[PDB]
């Protein structure tokens, strides 16, 4: 499910704003 | 509503015209907690002793914000800052900066960040989610009249209150401008596909991100996620999107019209401006003014126990709020 790959990835905790 | 936003202009533009400066000290608060931390800064629940009143506090270093070339983009949040004043942002109640630091502080939101309340439930129902999405919406009419884009719409950014309502928060990468602009910023999952393509572009960018959240909300994850950013703008720029098969037809509707990588047909860009989106299927049980007036109940309201109670927040290691006998950078925060 997609709600899976979410949990899974890397990408559910605080994100920040990019760099550059 | 063109009635309280011209009001609203003459209020904010002699406050950016002649900006609050040095209105308290570090000495006149305690501190209690950290509440968030990372390359924004930090923020902190103070006490002002004075009247023990509770206040967020965001204190940032200046040789750090000169390191991450973010000078003039933190003169613009502090400026921005003091001269607003809505019931769905954080304005600034003081400002000042020390021989090492900078300060703003800011009404202090007891009910943690939306990021949290939903990654742990999951995701909002889709009442629970236009109530936010209301807020957003009349803050992104108000901040945009006064031709200013916030740049940054994430849960992480806003803060639920002892209501229930939310304040939008960290306006570092807000901006005065009347053209278009071209600073690479925001958040990965929250980009506009002009931002990404590296175009010159406008307040529509904030419309966009109003329809991730809009979607994170309801479906409990964003609609372009990936392990890496790279990836997420691969996605981005695609021109796909799938919808979870609980959203309504008015929700994808409205969400195909934000999430619209065409500028000349996405909602809040077009010529009837917000209306199209205020006046979308999926907002008709939204009364705009009890949004406003407050007078809409809750559907989520957060556990109280105390004023300055900071349980529906994470804990961060508590760093030393430093100060150089030597004032740093000095000319670079002249005017803050
Ligand atoms: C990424 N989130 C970091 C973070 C966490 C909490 C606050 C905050 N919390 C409560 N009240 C406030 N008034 C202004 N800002 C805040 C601000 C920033």
């Amino acid at each position: 499910t997609t709600y899976a790959d979410f949990i899974a990835s890397g990408r559910t905790g605080r994100r920040n704003a990019i760099h550059d | 509503v063109k009635e309280f936003l011209a009001k609203a202009k003459e209020d904010f533009l002699k406050k950016w015209e002649n900006p609050a400066q040095n209105t308290a000290h570090l000495d006149q608060f305690e501190r209690i907690k950290t509440l968030g931390t990372g390359s924004f800064g930090r923020v902190m629940l103070v006490k002002h002793m004075e009247t023990g009143n509770h206040y967020a506090m965001k204190i940032l270093d200046k040789q750090k914000v000169v390191k991450l070339k973010q000078i003039e983009h933190t003169l613009n949040e502090k400026r921005i800052l003091q001269a607003v004043n809505f019931p769905f942002l954080t304005k600034l109640e003081f400002s000042f900066k020390d021989n090492s630091n900078l300060y703003m502080v800011m009404e202090y939101a007891p009910g943690g960040e939306m990021f949290s309340h939903l990654r742990r439930i999951g995701r909002f129902s889709e009442p629970h989610a236009r109530f936010y999405a209301a807020q957003i919406v009349l803050t992104f009419e108000y901040l945009h009249s006064l031709d200013l884009i916030y740049r940054d719409l994430k849960p992480e950014n806003l803060m639920i209150d002892q209501q229930g309502y939310i304040k939008v928060t960290d306006f570092g990468f807000a901006k005065r401008v009347k053209g278009r602009t071209w600073t690479l910023c925001g958040t990965p999952e929250y980009l506009a596909p002009e931002i990404i393509l590296s175009k010159g572009y406008n307040k529509a960018v904030d419309w966009w991100a109003l329809g991730v959240l809009i979607y994170e909300m309801a479906a409990g994850y964003p609609p372009f996620f990936a392990d890496q950013p790279i990836q997420i703008y691969e996605k981005i720029v695609s021109g796909k999107v799938r919808f979870p098969s609980h959203f309504s037809s008015d929700l994808k509707d409205l969400l195909r019209n934000l999430l619209q990588v065409d500028l000349t047909k996405r909602f809040g860009n077009l010529k009837n401006g917000v209306n199209d989106i205020k006046n979308h299927k999926w907002f008709a049980t939204t009364d705009w003014i009890a949004i406003y007036q407050r007078k809409v109940e809750a559907p989520f309201i957060p556990k109280f126990k105390g004023p300055g109670d900071t349980s529906n927040f994470d804990d961060y290691e508590e760093e030393e709020i430093r100060v150089s006998i030597n004032e740093k950078c000095g000319k670079e925060f002249s005017e803050f």
